[PDB]
């Protein structure tokens, strides 16, 4: 019977955390800081998807050409096979054409 | 410091007295408040006196003295809903409690 | 004397400017020190709550990057050869022990890799979103304008008592013009508070104007915002980015 | 709270160290130097004499000009010849 | 090599503006292009229509589905229902029927079915916007 | 066709399509008639006059050719002395 | 507005009240339940359900439509054909009336770009602007335009009103520096010299009939006189009025910008112009 018998511990959430209180600040650093930075230069993450959005085949292609030279061996290998699979899927399979 | 407001009965003469003291002619209810010093002095005297201030959301709405006159004679009454329901002359079979 | 900040930018001929009290933080019971009027195309635009929803969801989601990844049936370990032959056994035909039907197999359509949710709204919609947030805060009677954020003392309890006396709200967003020239007293007072937050005028956004109940500008920040937001109206389409030099821009 | 200070650009040229191996090759050519001069003026950038061609680059330019970009006299002359032969 | 001179004036003619200029004052109107400024004072109608960035009166054509021809009056500030009554009173001799419209009170647009762009631009120049 | 290339992740045009057809900016594809230069000795001059024509394409042929090319090919082109330039904008349709 | 006055009476706008404009968000359809998924929209089991329908254009085995048809060179040399964005005189009168193009100065291509009258893109091989005769009647402007092609009737409409037209040439490189000059002066390169036309276009720009910039200034009064006779206007002499010194200025060939010279390095930062004084560079730049 996959249901729990006692109700779980309560989820104490601090809405006035440092992160929550200061979320969203400097999203308008462009439009009211004389366009010296874009907001996309505010985001932190992988180097191949800072200010870039793609589907999965494009994320894999971009990751391979941007960081693929210093990827580990079997990660590089898995990623080559994922591009090869996702190529054969987006280009040859589906409903609409 | 409570947001309850009850407009005075001598409000016409008080307000007119303030309009003369910031200035003065007849038809004084149609004086434009286009001058910003005149508006600040008039509403600052009234806020100092009556303890009731024209809010920022309405402050541009009075362009004549008549509009300030029409502002300072709405009763802004402030109390809790427990004190509004229990004072609304309940029948003898309503009972309201406030677990607060 | 009063403090009467008349509007510096040219108003349209058919709208009169909207006024607001100027207060101070020096006096514990000293509001209404002057009366600033404000540009109607930034503090009295149309209500437009749909644009608030656009800009709020933009601010939430553009910086977002999900790190959730799972393993597909190729990436999970082992499972290279057929477990049993195709036909002879009475069991189901299987090709690996790592197909998504097996306990321990790959995930068929799980989350793949870091995904970025990046998109830009046009800058005229972000700018219009800031305007709409300002008119809404002013219309709901939550805008308060100071002449400076200079407190008589640096205690937090002073500022919470001041905000309680003037019936502000649970959370106040204080906005000064620059980060360098913020007075030391408001820095010491708000650096300890959870709900009263100092932000430079550059840092002003829409998520944190809606998050906070009241919003507190200074008069230099008001002139700043009128300048930076009335600029987006009446400007050409760009030849090249505005970070590059122009005839008249900085 | 107080907001952490607003993110700004670097107030002047970024000169990467050439001996480093993770400096990409576009940041240590002469075009990067000319571009940094253009952004930051004479004060922060480079010696201004580097912007024009060296005499080796000058004779390469001159060779290319003589090869692919003829003069009006030779253009007009080839047009007289082609009009003549066509007519 | 180098010989630095301030003849930089010729560079300042190459810098584009950012703010679109106020149109210059002409002697008579309308201008040879047919442009004509909004009149001062603003008329005492219940409604008002702005101009665009480019000082043109904002009536736009709009097609959808390849056959929905329609026209949009866009920067309408004030009472859009008076504007819908007056447009509907203006176009109905040019159609016989009342034109089928749609006000969008939120954005402040008014959307009429069929192209009437030149007639509404001329009409709104007459009204003084 | 290729919907996502392996290098760019973009769509690709089918270059047979470009090699045979002409996209007018209004959306009409022009083509040449099949067999217009074959066995002319056994065709009547009416038929030869019919084959030497620039024939428009069908609706579904048009949408099939749109899907097989990219947005580069769908673009305004202000050539110098273009023969087909008066046929780009569509005059005087009543839908 | 009555609407902000409505916002007084309503509770405060928060992150808990927000809602998209109805019509913005269509709902996602996903294959669960009795309607959206049992066969899940693929139909019966064939090749289109399995997912393996053949490529676009494949007609199942007969020779496809897009291959039964002969190759003809409609698009044969498409990316080497030159393009010229039209600028009608209706458009240019429109720009002059609204202050966007100042007719008391020479109208080069930079002034049509900075007024945002014409958007020209040097990739996609636009070679510049061509004047267009649309709006020739009702064109009332004394102007000095430098436009890479011009029809006779557009030259007539400008030169009637006391104007000057000339047709210059620009390389893709040169045109690219002309349109957006400020991202060139951040590139650090010296100003190059614009190249002369190719052999196809030298007979264009050396004819006085279409006002070439390489043509005689001794054959121009004959051509101005001929158009003035053809289209029935008395040819005004530009020499008399006060704008004449403005209406005479041309930049010579091998000069991209107006007051500047090739080989100069514009220092945008401290507002200087660095000029070379080496003799080999001066032979190369003043060629
Ligand atoms: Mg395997
Ligand atoms: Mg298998
Ligand atoms: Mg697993
Ligand atoms: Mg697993
Ligand atoms: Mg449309």
């Amino acid at each position: 019977i996959g249901i729990r018998l006692t109700l779980p511990p309560p989820k104490v959430v601090d809405r006035w955390n440092e992160k929550r209180a200061m979320f969203g600040v400097y999203d308008n650093i462009g439009i009211l800081g004389n366009f010296e930075k874009h907001p996309k230069e505010l985001i932190r993450g992988p180097i191949w998807l800072r200010g870039w959005k793609g589907n999965e085949l494009q994320r894999c292609i971009r990751k391979r050409k941007m960081v693929g030279s210093r990827m580990f061996a079997d990660d590089l290998h898995n990623l080559n096979k994922r591009i090869r699979y996702l190529y054969k899927h987006f280009n040859r399979h589906g409903k609409f054409r | 410091r409570s947001r309850a407001y009850t407009p005075p009965e001598d409000l016409q003469s008080r307000l007119e007295s303030y309009v003369k003291e910031v200035f003065l002619p007849s038809n004084w209810q149609d004086i434009s408040l286009e001058d910003s010093r005149l508006k600040f002095n008039l509403l600052a005297h009234l806020a100092d006196d009556l303890g009731h201030v024209v809010p920022n959301s309405r402050l541009h709405q009075m362009c004549r003295v008549r509009d300030v006159l029409d502002f300072y004679n709405v009763p802004i009454q402030d109390r809790s809903k427990f004190d509004e329901l229990s004072a609304s002359n309940l029948p003898p079979n309503l009972k309201i409690t406030w677990s607060y | 004397e009063p403090v009467l900040r008349k509007v510096e930018l040219p108003v349209p001929t058919h709208r009169r400017p909207v006024q607001a009290w100027v207060e101070s933080l020096r006096g514990f019971e000293q509001e209404r020190v002057g009366l600033a009027d404000l540009h109607p195309d930034v503090f009295a635009t149309a209500p437009r709550l749909d644009i608030l929803h656009q800009v709020a969801m933009w601010q939430k989601n553009f910086k977002r990057i999900s790190y959730a990844k799972t393993k597909t049936r190729a990436e999970v370990r082992g499972g290279g050869r057929k477990p049993w032959p195709q036909k002879g056994t009475g069991r189901a035909r299987h090709g690996s022990i790592r197909s998504p039907l097996w306990r321990g197999g790959g995930v068929a359509h799980g989350p793949r890799g870091p995904t970025s949710y990046y998109y830009m709204l046009p800058m005229k919609v972000r700018a219009l979103g800031l305007k709409v947030a300002l008119t809404v805060k002013l219309a709901q009677d939550d805008l308060h304008i100071m002449d400076s954020l200079e407190l008589p003392t640096g205690d937090p309890q002073y500022l919470t008592e001041l905000a309680h006396y003037r019936r502000w709200g649970d959370s106040v967003l204080l906005v000064d013009l620059t980060h360098e020239e913020m007075p030391q007293s408001i820095v010491e007072a708000t650096s300890r508070l959870k709900t009263f937050n100092l932000i430079p005028a550059v840092g002003l956004n829409v998520h944190s104007m809606l998050k906070h109940q009241t919003l507190v500008l200074t008069l230099p920040t008001v002139a700043f915002l009128e300048d930076k937001l009335l600029w987006q109206d009446s400007r050409y389409r760009p030849l090249y980015p505005f970070s590059l030099p122009y005839s008249d821009f900085p | 709270y107080r907001a952490r200070p607003p993110p700004r650009r670097r107030p002047g040229p970024r000169w990467p160290d050439p001996e480093d191996l993770l400096t990409p090759r576009w940041q240590l050519g002469p075009r990067y130097a000319a571009k940094q001069f253009a952004r930051y003026g004479a004060a922060s950038g480079v010696v201004p004499g580097s912007l024009w061609p060296s005499p080796e680059q000058l004779r390469e330019l001159e060779a290319e000009e003589r090869e692919w970009y003829p003069s009006l006299a030779t253009m007009q002359e080839s047009l007289r010849v082609k009009q003549l032969a066509e007519e | 090599f180098v010989e630095s001179v301030d003849e930089y004036q010729f560079v300042e003619r190459l810098l584009p503006a950012t703010r679109i200029p106020d149109p210059p004052k002409h002697e008579h109107y309308p201008t040879p292009s047919g442009w004509q400024p909004p009149r001062d004072p603003p008329p005492n109608l219940p409604y008002f229509v702005r101009r665009s960035r480019m000082h043109n009166i904002p009536v736009y054509k709009d097609i959808t589905h390849g056959n929905r021809q329609m026209t949009v009056i866009r920067k309408v500030e004030g009472d859009i229902w008076a504007l819908q009554k007056d447009v509907e009173d203006f176009l109905s001799p040019l159609l016989g029927k009342t034109p089928v419209t749609q006000v969008n009170e939120v954005t402040g647009t008014l959307r009429i079915k069929g192209y009437f762009d030149q007639e509404l631009k001329a009409w709104l120049l007459e009204k003084g916007f | 066709l290729t919907y996502f290339s392996a290098r760019k992740g973009k769509r690709k045009t089918v270059k047979a399509v470009i090699d045979r057809f002409l996209r007018l900016h209004c959306g009409l594809w022009v083509r040449r008639k099949a067999g217009y230069k074959k066995k002319l000795w056994k065709k009547t001059p009416a038929r030869k006059k019919r084959l030497r024509e620039f024939v428009f394409c069908n609706k579904t042929q048009s949408k099939l050719l749109d899907k097989m090319t990219t947005s580069f090919w769908k673009r305004r082109n202000w050539y110098v002395d273009d023969p087909y330039q008066k046929y780009h904008d569509r005059t005087n349709l009543k839908v | 507005a009555r609407a902000l006055d409505l916002l007084r009476g309503l509770p405060r706008v928060s992150l808990a009240n927000l809602k998209p404009n109805p019509g913005s968000k269509k709902p996602e359809r996903r294959p669960r339940g009795r309607r959206r998924g049992r066969k899940c929209g693929r139909g019966h089991k064939g090749e289109r359900q399995r997912g393996t329908r053949p490529r676009l254009g494949f007609e199942g085995g007969q020779t496809p439509f897009y291959i039964r048809i002969p190759k003809y060179g409609f698009n044969e040399g498409h990316s080497f054909r030159r393009q010229y964005k039209p600028l009608s005189l209706n458009r240019l009168q429109y720009l002059i009336d609204l202050g966007r193009v100042d007719p008391s100065q020479p109208i080069d291509l930079t002034q049509l770009v900075n007024g945002r009258g014409v958007t020209i893109q040097p990739l996609k091989r636009d070679y510049g602007v061509q004047l267009v005769e649309e709006g020739a009647d009702t064109f009332t402007a004394k102007v000095n335009i430098e436009v890479q092609l011009a029809s006779e009737l557009a030259i007539a409409a400008i030169e009637k009103n006391g104007g000057v037209v000339t047709t210059a040439f620009y390389d893709p490189r040169s045109l690219d520096i002309v349109c957006k000059p400020v991202p060139f002066f951040l590139r650090g390169q010296p100003i190059p010299k614009r190249m002369l036309p190719p052999e196809e276009l030298v007979p264009y720009y050396t004819d006085a009939k279409n006002r070439g910039y390489l043509a005689d200034p001794a054959k121009f009064p004959e051509a101005r006189l001929e158009l003035a006779r053809k289209y029935g206007y008395i040819l005004p002499d530009i020499t008399k009025d006060e704008l004449f010194k403005m209406l005479c200025t041309r930049k010579d060939p091998r000069q991209i910008f107006f007051g500047l010279a090739p080989g100069w390095v514009v220092n945008m930062a401290d507002k200087k112009i660095l000029k070379p004084t080496d003799e080999n560079l001066l032979k190369y730049y003043t060629s």
